[PDB]
């Protein structure tokens, strides 16, 4: 599974 | 009447030729972080994506709560049952998505152009989305447009199928593109 990230790349 | 670039610093941002960006033509918020769906709070605690809805949930929320990411195939227990971010646009056929062909300054005036070859959602096609599609899948056309930098959004990641997966941990804006669409033929092709 992907995740949702924290902060743009 | 034109002059020609490899690469361009445009706005401070590098854009080179190969690179994929997401596109607002002049014809048609952008949050950093996603809501769980299921306390929507903000939080420390990892949130993972839905392989069939994108949305986002927390390990901690779930029923029973995971203590670790699972690996491979996951669905909320929604899908189970059966503002927007930049890619949800994409995805929904609200933005656009283009691999840079070209770029160049346009000589009379200045301006700063690309060659944008397009991508396109499976849902665009005429025969539609099919089950073996992934979310995340785009393809790329043989459509392209000149088109003003000033139209681009900012960049996305798009990726072949060898490395797709492995991007499972790299943000919202990546994509998995395996074949290239003549839309005109309306058949495929592998990139590769
Ligand atoms: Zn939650
Ligand atoms: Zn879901």
């Amino acid at each position: 599974a992907r995740t949702k990230q924290t902060a743009r790349k | 009447k034109r002059v020609y670039y490899n690469k361009v610093e445009f706005d401070e941002t590098e854009f080179e030729i190969g690179d994929d960006v997401y596109v607002k033509r002049r014809e048609d918020e952008d949050p950093e972080i996603e809501d769980c769906q299921i306390c929507f709070k903000s939080d420390t605690n990892i949130m993972i994506e839905c392989d069939d809805c994108l949305g986002g949930f927390h390990l901690k929320c779930l029923k029973p709560p995971l203590k670790e990411v699972p690996e491979g195939d996951w669905i909320c227990q929604f899908c189970e049952v059966k503002a927007r971010t930049m890619r949800e646009k994409l995805l929904s056929g609200d933005l656009w998505a283009a691999r840079i062909d070209k770029l160049w300054k346009e000589v009379d005036d200045g301006v700063y152009w690309i060659r944008a070859r397009w991508y396109m959602i499976p849902e665009e096609t005429v025969s539609g989305r099919q089950p073996h599609n992934l979310k995340r899948e785009l393809y790329l056309t043989n459509d392209f447009a000149d088109i003003e930098m000033e139209c681009i959004l900012r960049h996305c990641s798009v990726k072949c199928p060898k490395e797709f997966s492995k991007a499972s941990n790299d943000g919202d804006d990546v994509f998995l593109c395996e074949y290239e669409y003549d839309v005109h033929w309306r058949s495929f092709k592998r990139l590769a």
